[PDB]
RNA sequence: UGACGGAGCCAGCGAGUCUAACCUUGGCCGAGAGGUCUUGGUAAAAACUCCGUCGUGCUGGGGAUAGAGCAUUGU
């Protein structure tokens, strides 16, 4: 997550290939997406519903996540970039 | 009366019994 | 030598030396079935409705050493092993027997098949600690040799009426009541020495008392459902001595065991709910000097 | 005194090394009278499950879960 | 007078005094028996100075122990420390120099704390 | 298993503050506050 | 619950005390 | 061979659920408004045992007690056992405070 | 006296204070209904916070189960802790019993005010009713509202030379307990001025009050009934009907 | 990594004729100053050991503050 001028945002590689560039950071570098997809793949097979699967999710700065089994991440990737700025920021996302 | 030599307060700090107050009710 | 009475839910220790309750053990969710003590006394083990086995300290209500999931079925016996501190066994309604040890109780150590209908009462022989007895609701009474395979009996012994219980009361001789009588049967033959149908309603319980300080050097205690609990001398033929009358009926009984030293009790569980117990009781130096 | 000298340590009596650990983890700091209390009822357990003498079921325990070979990271 | 001894143990700030006098077996703390000091869980600390070397010992004596100070831990420690001394006291001033030994020789092969006292002091590095 | 929503907001600023009155007193109690505290050093290094 | 759905989108008394007042005004 | 005993989950009494495994102290105590010792002197009114369970009461306790504890005055149940413009005004001073020790 | 009871000045007083505590929100916040007595001389008796229990015949002010009573006892406190429990007398009649070194222990400061705010009678062993302004605090002894009342608890008598063996008896001690709770009481000073609680305003009706307040009267301008009674010399020069907040009507002009 | 009561039991520092709250309802005395009394509301060894009792868990535990629903009690 980083600060804009003021709006938090989650950095993306469509969106803020400015903030990338100015910073240094490459803007491939910079896929949420992937782990987007990859939460909506294991949490909606059929193991996750049996009980039997469990995710983390170890960022590359070195945030570890701990993500419930019952959780429903958003289909939409805006609505998840949201949920993934609280969560960075506040530690915890309740239901 | 009672009177305790010990303590004189006894005797004016002492309520009063009845048989109204020694009945079942 | 106190004695627990399980009723609905609770399980209670009565003082031997007073007749009331010393101690409790309620923490049963649903109703317990089966209390005992091992054969030294420092554990006693309740079965549940539910289907678990919680072993408690014997004069501890407080502390569960341990808590077994032995089925989903009620555990209807929870049993010690009588030559062996390490062995439990409890029958179940999923017509299966297990033998625990009680280090590790996570799966049974043995499993012992081959009944078609609520085992629902098991016994030790003395002699020999190989073998275990379980009686079911299908009448055959089945040994089993518990160091072979145990899947199979070794053999049965064919009560025709649904057996109630069993008890062994010599290494040879074994007793076993369902319906209105009981039969005694020889266990290295295979075949029964005697019945006595002296009862008019199903024979619930039986116990076993020798030595004990007595003309009669054994007696057997038989409770039924109608009112009645009889003695019978097993020396005698297994005839008949003395009886009680009580007021419904006696789904449980027990007599104070042989070593009591002190008051020996006669303890009958009523289905009304009621427990009857009748009882039998047991200058100076200078002048010394002078 | 066994902080004194490096393996003055090992001459400690290993029931006390146990009640020693069991002060461990913060809310029991310094409590070794109630350590000792649960090392008293434990080995009463440990003597009615196993039917064995509770000391060498401590040294087995000790000795086989003492582990063989360890790593250790190189920069 | 009859022959008598006193003697001293420390711990930290208890303080145990111990007077051990020919006697018929009568050991008391705080005039109270030696077989109702608390802690039940440290009982055998002060118990371990008889049983080390037998009730025989303490056949033909009376020990009497006054102590203050510290707390339960403490002043068990204490309890012992001067118990022991004044065993080993009452059999050098009038049993004899072989059982004085042969005492100093069981208590320093248990536990020297029982005779000497065990004084944490700071070490600068 | 059983699945629950997530409790978040959109536009989520970690500074801003997330009834109404109640908080808006509670806002002009730390302006209060800080305006006190800043008053009290302003006077005491000009007692000094 | 939720099967592919996605996420949801958001008298006497005066006398006496005046008795009382006057009378201290009149001391 | 016929043996015939002399249980609800969840008990209505007075508008409020209680488990049948709790103890009838426990359950009247969870029913909201009762202490334990009001709980108590209900039980002991109604001669139910303490120990019994919630599930295990008879009918007619049960009514007793619903009746016991809608009337407390049949009941006779002791009472003993039944049991910021300031601060804006401030923040206004404080300006004002600071306004004139400035201009001080 | 019994011109004091059959004026009407008085109880149309009563009806005035009444009306008054109904208008007034301040007055509204008060309950109880307070007596001020103009002895004639000072009473020469120093105020020593033990409460002397006035006797009223012809109605009860409390019930025992209507209050919240703390019993502080001596401190073997096993014994009458398990008397008073289990005996069925009065099983429900205390809603605390507690010794007082365990009470000094437990109840500190705030939680001694909290204590003062749940129990509104206290009741004590009387030998332990001298140590217990330290142990209570102040804050239960200012005012008069909540002072400890005396209760003997064994019904033995001390003897010089000789030990008092310790029992407890339940009847004794519901009797007093009722006593103490259906009759008023009050504490002497050394000047003039008293003041003794007649009628609770919710519970009690005008012609009862009055009465209660007869009973007062006669009770400590009766010559006999020493020491408890009698304590008023020189006569009564006015009486003042007030509340805790209320001002002072008077009645029995002299 | 408990709570709730009972019981048992253990310190070392500290000794200036000096140590210590506020408002409030009234009665009386007095020229006053004030004095005395009455009322009511706010500020202000532990551990540890032993015995008994409750009971342990996202089976969230609490705290509200309003409102609604249904009933207790009801002019």
């Amino acid at each position: 997550t980083h600060k804009i001028s003021d709006k938090y945002v989650l950095l993306n590689c469509d969106d803020h290939q400015g903030l990338l560039k100015k910073m240094g950071r490459d803007i491939s570098e910079a896929r949420p997406d992937i782990t987007h997809q990859c939460l909506l793949t294991l949490l909606d097979s059929p193991i996750n519903k049996a009980g039997k699967l469990q995710v983390y999710i170890q960022t590359s700065r070195g945030i570890l996540i701990e993500v419930n089994p019952t959780v429903r991440i958003p289909r939409t990737f805006k609505r998840f970039s949201g949920l993934m700025v609280q969560l960075l920021h506040k530690l915890s996302i309740r239901s | 009366f009672v009177k305790d030599h010990r303590y004189p307060g006894l005797t004016p700090g002492l309520a009063p019994v009845g048989l109204s107050d020694e009945e079942d009710s | 030598h106190d004695f627990a009475v399980t009723s609905s839910t609770r399980v209670q220790i009565f003082s031997s030396r007073t007749r009331q309750v010393i101690k409790t053990f309620s923490r049963f969710k649903d109703v317990v079935y089966s209390a005992s003590f091992r054969s030294d006394g420092k554990l006693l083990c309740a079965g549940d409705a539910t289907g678990l086995v919680s072993v408690y300290d014997s004069y501890n209500p407080r502390t569960i050493l341990l808590s077994i999931n032995a089925s989903t079925h009620p555990t209807h016996v929870t049993k010690f092993h009588t030559q062996d501190n390490k062995i439990l066994a409890t029958a179940s309604d999923d017509r299966v027997t297990r033998l625990w040890d009680i280090s590790n109780a996570y799966e049974p150590q043995l499993e012992l098949t081959g009944a078609t209908d609520y085992v629902r009462t098991l016994s030790f022989i003395p002699a020999a600690p190989h073998l275990v007895a379980t009686g079911s609701y299908d009448g055959l009474i089945r040994l089993y040799d518990t160091r072979s395979s145990g899947s199979t009996p070794i053999y049965s012994l064919n009560h025709d009426q649904p057996v109630e219980n069993v008890i062994a009361v010599s290494p040879t001789q074994i007793v076993s009541c369902g319906g209105n009588n009981f039969k005694v049967w020889d266990l290295t033959s295979n075949k029964k020495l005697y019945e006595r149908g002296n009862f008019n309603k199903a024979v619930t319980c039986l116990d076993y008392v020798e030595n004990f300080d007595s003309p009669m050097q054994s007696a057997l205690i038989a409770s039924s459902l109608d009112g009645h609990v009889k003695v019978f001398d097993p020396l005698d033929n297994f005839q008949v001595k003395f009886g009680w009358k009580f007021s419904g009926p006696v789904l449980s009984c027990a007599v104070s065991p042989s070593t009591a030293q002190g008051n020996r009790h006669l303890v009958a569980g009523l289905s009304s709910g009621l427990l009857a117990i009748r009882t039998k009781k047991k200058k100076s130096n200078n002048f010394q000097r002078m | 005194r066994y902080a004194n000298k490096r393996f003055r340590k090992a001459q400690c009596p290993i029931i006390e090394r146990l009640t020693n650990s069991l002060m461990m983890n913060g809310r029991n700091n310094g409590k070794k009278l109630k350590a000792v209390r649960i090392i008293k009822h434990t080995l009463d357990i440990i003597n009615v499950l196993t039917d064995q003498n509770p000391i060498q079921v401590v040294v087995d325990a000790i000795t086989n879960t003492g582990p063989r070979e360890d790593t250790t990271r190189v920069g | 007078a009859v022959p008598s001894v006193q003697t001293f143990g420390k711990k930290k700030s208890a303080t145990a005094v111990a007077h051990v006098k020919a006697g018929k077996g009568l050991i008391k703390v705080n005039g109270s028996p030696i077989t109702l000091v608390e802690p039940e869980i440290l009982r055998f600390k002060v118990y371990e100075p008889l049983l080390l070397v037998g009730l025989d010992k303490f056949s033909n004596i009376d020990i009497r122990v006054r102590v203050t100070g510290g707390g339960h831990v403490s002043q068990v420690y204490a309890i012992r420390q001067a118990i022991a001394k004044g065993l080993v006291a009452y059999h050098q001033k009038y049993v004899d120099e072989q059982s004085k030994n042969e005492l100093k020789k069981a208590f320093t092969s248990y536990d020297r704390t029982l005779l000497i006292a065990d004084s944490r002091r700071p070490e600068p590095k | 298993i059983p699945t629950h929503a997530p409790k978040y907001e959109e536009n989520f600023n970690p500074d801003k503050k997330s009834d109404r009155t109640r908080s808006e007193i509670n806002k002009m109690k730390a302006q209060l506050k800080k305006e006190r505290k800043f008053t009290m050093k302003e006077i005491r290094k000009d007692a000094k | 619950t939720d099967r592919f759905k996605g996420d949801d989108d958001i008298d006497y008394y005066q006398q006496v005390q005046r008795g009382k007042q006057d009378k201290k005004i009149s001391r | 061979s016929l043996v015939v005993q002399e249980f609800q989950h969840i008990l209505r009494l007075l508008n409020t659920n209680v488990d049948g495994n709790i103890k009838i102290v426990y359950a009247l105590t969870t029913i909201k408004g009762v202490g334990r010792r009001y709980s108590n002197l209900v039980c002991k009114k109604a001669d139910v045992d303490l120990h019994k369970r919630a599930g295990e009461l008879t009918q007619e306790e049960l009514e007793r007690i619903v009746q016991i504890m809608q009337n407390p005055t049949h009941y006779k149940i002791p009472a003993w056992f039944l049991n910021h413009t300031l601060a804006n005004n401030v923040e206004s001073k404080l300006r004002d405070d600071l306004e004139r020790l400035k201009k001080i | 006296s019994n011109d004091i009871i059959k004026s009407g000045l008085a109880e149309k007083a009563l009806k005035a204070l009444i009306l008054q505590c109904e208008e007034n929100p301040s007055l509204k916040n008060d309950k109880d209904i307070h007596i001020i007595i103009n002895t004639g001389k000072k009473m020469g008796i120093n105020r020593d916070n033990i409460p002397r229990i006035i006797p009223l015949t012809k109605y009860k002010l409390f019930k025992p189960r209507d209050l919240n009573i703390l019993l502080i006892t001596k401190d073997p406190s096993a014994l009458y802790r398990e008397t008073l429990t289990k005996d069925e007398h009065t099983s429900e009649l205390f809603k605390e019993i507690i010794s007082v070194k365990n009470l000094r222990r437990r109840f500190k400061g705030s939680k001694l005010t909290q204590l003062y705010k749940d129990f509104d009678l206290v009741v004590a062993d009387y030998r332990v009713h001298h140590l217990l302004p330290e142990v209570l605090g102040s804050r239960f002894y200012h005012g008069s509202k909540k002072l400890p009342y005396m209760i003997r608890m064994s019904k033995e008598v001390k003897l010089k030379r000789q030990q008092m063996v310790e029992k407890c008896d339940p009847i004794y001690v519901r009797a007093q307990l009722r006593s103490i709770c259906k009759n008023t009481s009050y504490i002497p000073n050394n000047d003039n001025c008293l003041s003794v609680r007649v009628g609770y305003i919710q519970k009690h009706s005008i012609p009862e009050i009055l009465q209660n307040i007869q009973d007062t009267i006669n009770f400590l301008t009766d010559k006999s009934k020493r020491p408890q009674g009698g304590v008023i010399k020189g006569g009564i020069i006015s009486i003042f009907v007030k509340t805790s907040n209320s001002t002072s009507l008077p009645i029995y002009q002299f």
